[PDB]
RNA sequence: AUGAUGUCAUACUUAUCCUGUCCCUUUUUUUUCCA
């Protein structure tokens, strides 16, 4: 023993250390990535909530405002092309995507409040 | 013209409705307030890659939910059949075995909890329906002693669609039609009707332009058959060109051409598009069925028939309705259809007869231990009747042991237990008889195959509201000579029948009046009242009914809704009214849940109202467990009345997960359980157009019973020395024997059923302050009168 | 000792606990082998057409589902599976067959739920059990 | 719970199967099982509540049952306990069976 | 449960009359009271387990 | 093992299966059929517990192993009345010794 | 030195009662930014 004789606090946190195992070997298992989950880039944010009417270009301009952007991806319904209401955007720095995200977080463009997260993608 | 009057209205209707939940939503990001180094940055991302990880947890598993289910979702379709080469197949062979991997590593875990906890544990000081299989491995353990066709299949479907009686009727009826917008077709059932000539209609392309074919049923599983059927015929997947759409549940595509419904769907579908531009025809299947839903799509598809003559009218029924229906609708052509696959002996009894249910007994009881083989369908008036008669049934099964033979007793009502409707479904077991004891309910949209013998004692219990006294009251009446007619109807569909009406021809013809009154006349009609009057039609008098309501009774009506508030002084629409009509419920009932909005009790005024939706069948109170059944039930008991005990109720069963083992142990009808707990989630789905703030009582029950009353004033009556008697017109009620108050019999008494059954009842009863009736009421409750 | 004996049962509850975590964690290892091995495996005229079929309807599967969630939080919850449980429904769907029955010539031909001894009862006349002729 | 009070209270009736001229304290046991066969939740609530809070009971007659070669002792409890008693013995008895308390050695069991 | 073993074990602990003497009990059991059953075949399983072990 | 293949041909189990075993084995087969089944999978340790009524009724029970819903019915001495009145002589030879005759009666089958 | 207030059981009155009571048919109603 003693991974349960430290704290509370710590005993459920080496918990949430297994659900993450578990559910990255789950993710894994049922195969979706790769190499087992490989720590994501630190200069990517996934925003959602988005706008079909807004794209690549308007969300670059955006989000140009804070840092120099790498890209703009709103994934693409493939065979029909609409885009699908979220995004991944992509700085060069750290400081860039954490800029952008601590005055973008729920803010009303076109009308709709988006949400900006950081990206979880290992894709 | 009227129509024109109605769709000028209707239009602005629309207008107004977007333009105002575009307000409301603006008013609501008024209403919402939301405005949003070294060492803190990297300690917050950190906390941001907490996060990240965390919801990516529950994310990345999600996703693996999608494509976990998506693997089969797609290999149900595709692979089975065809021959299909490496790429796919390789990658069929790896979802396979890739989704039991991911079960397989968290089936692993999971197995090490339960091993774990499977243990001994020092106690600690600190101040299905098995139960006859469990029950019969007790004996055996005390009891041992041990030391393409594809095509085929299309094939079969038209070579059975050719023998129709429609088929050979085909081009003739559908040239005639193209002639007359408004034809009516005269044909009984199994005809096709309902599924032939929507096929017709659809491969001559009446749903080129991108038009569609609308098929109304008075029922939703009887639109969900139908839809399946048609389906099945057409060779696609019901859901993406042919779809039905009942309350709760669409199945229907932007593909879809062939459209199913209900009369109330299509009342709602001009809540939608008052033109049906999209529908190049309706076709309204059965429509003697006499609901109102039934008597307004009537005058409105009239109104529409004159309005857009390039769109199509087709009605089609069962019985002799046509003289009334093209008389209505401008004397439309009938193209008959005959239709009747076997034939039945009628025979009638002897003489009248005095002990009907007796004589139901005796009958079955000489037809099967005298016939040939085949299985039979009895008819009583309703369910404690219908017990009785399985009591004596079965007792003379019990005397007469393997004198006779075996006779599947099956009962079968509206309100009992789900499993046993099923269980007449079943094939019969070689060799014995299965005799199908019902109600009405097998007049119509139950198909029991195998039924050689029919019996109609002759009845039915019908509904009668007089509205002089407010009161309805389900009772004994002779059934009408369509019903007879039809009844026997529901026999012969395989081989020849037998109806045995416990009545001779010379009542049969004589005594006979056709029809069931057109339900309009009959019903109480408080939330249709609303509707025309959501619709604004200010005129409720010289509107083109086809059977209107008595004077009588749309002056009630009127009554009704002024008083509740819905109403001005001179009967036009309050913003009340209208957001009350918007609901598929009672004025009553929206009232209430307008009254929790004032008595912040939303949440449980809410579920309330979920319950009231469908009462009449909660709890199970078999013979058989009557003491433990009545002690599942007393164990919820409340103080303050039957509408809070039934609050707690659904408390407790969401609170279980929404189980139905739970209703299981505790006799609960999961059934009422859980469209209730739909009717109440899509109530909320409602609520935010309603305006209403989600709110709770905190345990304040006396708010719920405030706003209870903010609903039901009307509903009461109070104490008098000789009974129970009303607030307004003090005729003399009695309490149901089953009510939650039924022995504390309180002073001042709310009500939520007005009937008569063999004395003067009222259900679903609170007890109530006469002081709330002064808070509510004091332009209709006066003082001095309490 | 009582004291010491919970004690003693904890401390031997938790040893063995943890020797069976490691195995079952060991097992999960070579499943982790039978997953990859497994989707190596896979990867190496009906197919080509039924595929496009994969990817159409699975992908407006996702279209579907997306929105559903979307429209409202969880309509693929309020929709999909809430479709397939209530009788009517399945019947009318045509769903087939969605334990020993036997005949009921044989049920309730005994009631009763006491032994007819009545319960050391002797002068009460019980000897046979079927009126003379 | 029903069904465990159901059985005790049959085999208690079985005591009176003849419906003699009992007496005083039998005709008051009677009443008492027959009302408790009515209502059988305030029933089960007396129960549970006996079981949670008393530990002082009344006290309880003794006599001997002559079978002329050695005597029984025949112990008398009363009726209100003799209640609780034979549902807490139902009840023991069905969880001990359950779990499998008795190995199976011990030998007045129900198989034979 | 603790409040069971404790209600079947003051329970045993009872003051005894017959016509006109009293006594209590404090030693053995009554053997008519209704679990007693219950009582008499556990503590028969310990007394199985003193003569055969553990083991066997 | 005609339980099996009711569930292997999932036939329903018809009275010509158990009429020839009706009354045979120990518990009873026919006990698997009697109306309260369901309440009587509930009565766990009634063996002991019929041997332990001997210290709470002051009276002594013949039957004291067995149980008729539970055990069956395991004895039928039907047939011994008929004999009795053959070997007796038939009831005319036993109503010779008796006053029927001087009741008038008009035949001994009716007597009540 | 007799107030009303009462959840007081007992006593008492009307040739005042022991004969004035009980379980529902059928079924339908549009919906909204996900994150």
């Amino acid at each position: 023993d003693d991974f349960k004789g430290r704290s509370a606090e710590e005993v459920e946190e080496i918990k949430a250390e297994k659900e993450a195992k578990t559910q990255a070997i789950l993710l894994e298992m049922v195969g979706d990535l790769p190499d087992a989950d490989i720590k994501p880039p630190e200069n990517v944010l996934f925003v959602c909530k988005l706008n079909p009417v807004t794209t690549d270009e308007d969300l670059e301009i955006i989000f140009s405002r804070f840092g120099p952007i790498r890209s703009c991806e709103v994934i693409r319904d493939w065979k029909t092309g609409e885009s699908l209401c979220y995004a991944f955007i992509e700085f060069e720095k750290e400081e860039d995507c954490e800029k952008a995200f601590f005055k973008m977080d729920n803010v009303l463009i076109d009308d709709r409040r988006i949400h900006v997260d950081f990206s979880q993608s290992v894709a | 013209d009227e129509w024109e009057r109605t769709e000028r209205e209707r239009l602005q209707d629309l207008e107004e409705r977007d333009a105002f939940a575009e307000r409301v939503r603006q008013r609501d990001k008024d209403r919402t307030r939301n405005v949003l180094a070294e060492e803190d940055r990297k300690a917050m991302v950190p906390e941001l890659r907490k996060k990240s990880r965390r919801e990516y947890l529950a994310k990345r598993e999600r996703e693996k939910l999608e494509d976990l289910e998506a693997e089969l979702a797609d290999e149900e379709f595709l692979f089975g059949d065809v021959e299909l080469s490496r790429h796919e197949r390789q990658e069929l062979k790896y979802k396979r075995r890739v989704r039991d991997l991911a079960r397989e590593y968290r089936a692993a875990g999971e197995q090490e909890k339960l091993e774990a906890t499977n243990r001994y544990h020092m106690p600690k000081e600190t101040r299905p329906g098995e139960e006859q299989r469990r029950w019969e491995e007790a004996r055996l353990g005390a009891a041992s002693l041990k030391f393409s066709t594809q095509a085929q299949q299309k094939e079969s479907i038209q070579a059975v669609r050719r023998s129709l009686p429609v088929f050979p009727f085909r081009e003739e009826l559908l040239a005639a039609i193209a002639n007359h917008q408004v034809l009516i077709i005269e044909g009984e059932t199994g005809s096709g009707k309902t599924t032939q000539i929507p096929q017709y209609l659809f491969e001559e392309g009446y749903t080129n332009k991108g038009m569609k074919i609308a098929c109304t049923q008075p029922r939703r599983v009887a639109a969900m058959s139908v839809a399946a059927r048609v389906a099945r015929e057409m060779g696609v997947k019901l859901g993406n060109e042919v779809g039905y759409s009942i309350r709760f549940e669409d199945c229907t595509s932007e593909r879809t051409v062939l459209r199913y419904m209900t009369d109330g769907m299509l009342l709602r579908e001009f809540l939608s598009e008052p033109d049906l531009a999209s529908y190049s025809v309706v076709m309204v299947d059965e429509a003697h069925e006499r609901t109102l839903h039934t008597d307004i799509l009537f005058g409105l598809i009239k109104d529409v028939a004159r309005f857009r003559p390039e769109l199509k009218v087709l009605v089609a029924s069962a019985t002799m309705d046509t003289a009334r229906f093209s008389t209505f609708f401008d004397d439309a052509p009938v193209f008959r259809i005959p239709g009747r696959r076997f034939p039945v002996d009628i025979f009638y009894t002897k003489a009248p007869e005095a002990d009907y249910l007796e004589a139901c007994v005796v009958s079955v009881l000489q037809i099967h231990v005298t016939q040939p083989p085949g299985d039979i369908l009895v008819f009583l008036t309703g369910q404690e009747e219908i017990e009785a008669a399985c009591e004596m049934l079965q007792d003379r099964c019990r005397r007469l042991g393997s004198k006779i033979r075996e006779l599947l007793v099956l009962p079968i009502y509206a309100n009992l237990p789900s499993d046993m409707q099923a269980r007449i479904f079943q094939p019969t077991p070689p060799g014995a008889r299965k005799v199908v004891v019902a109600t009405n309910i097998a007049e119509t949209s139950l198909t029991i195959e195998g039924i050689i013998y029919v019996l109609d004692p002759g009845f039915c219990k019908q509904k009668s509201y007089n509205p002089r006294t407010g009161m309805e009251s389900l009772t004994v009446t002779p059934c009408s000579k369509a019903s007879a007619n039809q009844r026997a109807g529901r026999a012969g569909r395989v081989a020849a029948g037998k109806c045995f009406r416990l009545y001779t021809a010379w009542a049969y013809q004589h005594e006979l009046e056709e029809t069931t009154v057109p339900e309009i006349q009959r019903t109480s009609l408080g939330n249709v009242v609303l509707l025309l009057k959501s619709l604004g039609i200010h005129d409720l008098m010289h509107f083109d009914f086809l059977d209107p309501p008595p004077y009588e009774t749309l002056l009630l009506a009127l009554e009704q809704l002024y008083a509740l508030g819905a109403l001005n002084h001179l009967g036009e629409l309050t913003t009340s009214g209208r957001k009350m009509a918007e609901l598929p419920v009672d004025p009553m009932l929206s009232k209430m849940i307008l009254a929790s909005e004032k008595y912040s009790c939303s949440e449980e005024i809410l579920t309330v109202a979920a319950m009231l939706s469908v009462n009449n069948s909660i709890f199970y109170r078999p013979k058989d467990k009557v003491v433990h059944a009545d002690n599942a039930r007393v164990n919820f008991f409340l103080p303050g009345g039957d509408h809070l005990v039934l609050l707690n109720v659904y408390t407790q069963w969401a609170e279980s997960g929404y189980s139905s083992q739970w209703c299981y142990e505790n006799f609960v009808q999961f059934r009422s359980m859980r469209r209730a707990r739909d009717v109440r989630e899509q109530l909320e789905g409602l609520l935010e157009r309603v305006e209403v703030g989600l709110s709770s009582c905190q345990g304040d029950y006396i708010r719920v019973r405030k706003a209870i009353t903010a609903g039901y004033f009307y509903h009461t009556a109070r104490l008098t020395r000789s009974g129970y008697r009303t607030v307004k017109q003090q005729q003399t009620v009695f309490i149901h024997p089953n009510s939650s108050l039924f022995e504390q019999q309180p002073r001042w008494l709310l009500y939520h059923e007005l009937v008569l059954t063999t004395k003067e009842f009222m259900r679903q009863v609170l007890e109530i302050e006469s002081s709330w009736l002064l808070e509510v009421a004091p332009h209709y409750y006066k003082a001095k009168e309490l | 000792a009582d004291r010491k004996a919970r004690e003693a049962v904890e401390m031997r509850a938790q040893v063995e606990r943890k020797m069976a975590q490691k195995e079952k964690e060991k097992h999960e290892e070579k499943l982790r082998e039978m997953a990859q091995k497994a989707r190596e495996r896979r990867a190496g005229d009906g197919e080509a057409r039924e595929r496009d079929e994969i990817r159409h309807d699975r992908r407006k599967e996702r279209q579907h589902d997306r929105n559903l969630s979307r429209a409202a939080p969880d309509k693929r919850s309020k929709l999909q599976r809430n479709e397939n449980r209530d009788i009517s429904e399945v019947i009318a769907l045509g769903v087939p067959n969605p334990e020993v029955q036997y005949d009921q010539r044989l049920f309730n031909q005994s009631k009763g739920m006491d032994s007819g001894f009545a319960g050391g009862e002797d002068e009460i006349y019980n000897v046979y059990d079927q009126a003379w002729r | 719970d029903t069904k465990l009070l159901i059985l005790a209270l049959e085999r208690l009736k079985e005591a009176y199967s003849v419906k003699s001229r009992l007496n005083q304290s039998q005709r008051e046991e009677l009443g008492l099982i027959e009302q408790a066969y009515d209502n059988p939740h305030e029933a089960l609530s007396r129960i549970k509540r006996h079981l949670l809070t008393q530990r002082a009971f009344k006290e309880v007659g003794i006599e001997f049952m002559d079978l002329y070669s050695h005597l029984v002792p025949v112990y008398d409890v009363e009726p209100l306990e003799k209640i609780t008693d034979a549902y807490l013995d139902q009840y023991l008895w069905y969880e001990a069976d359950k779990r499998r308390l008795f190995p199976p050695w011990i030998k007045p069991a129900d198989t034979e | 449960d603790h409040n069971i073993a404790d209600y079947m074990t003051a329970k045993n602990n009872v003051v005894i009359n017959y016509k006109d003497m009293n006594h209590t009990n404090s030693y053995g059991i009554i053997r008519g009271l209704q679990f007693a059953s219950f009582i008499v075949q556990y503590y028969g399983l310990v007394m199985d387990l003193l003569v055969l072990g553990l083991h066997r | 093992l005609k339980r099996q293949e009711a569930i292997a041909q999932n036939r329903r189990l018809t009275l010509e299966d158990l009429e020839d075993s009706w009354d045979r084995g120990i518990p009873r087969i026919n006990t698997l059929f009697q109306k309260d089944r369901h309440t009587l999978a509930y009565d766990k340790g009634w063996r002991v517990r019929t041997d332990f009524k001997q210290y709470q009724v002051l009276k002594q029970n013949p039957f004291w192993w067995t149980h008729q819903r539970h055990d069956g019915k395991l004895w039928n001495l039907n047939n011994y009345r008929t004999d009795m009145i053959q070997a007796l002589g038939g009831v005319e030879g036993i109503l010779e010794h008796t006053l029927f005759k001087g009741t008038y009666f008009p035949t001994w089958e009716g007597l009540f």
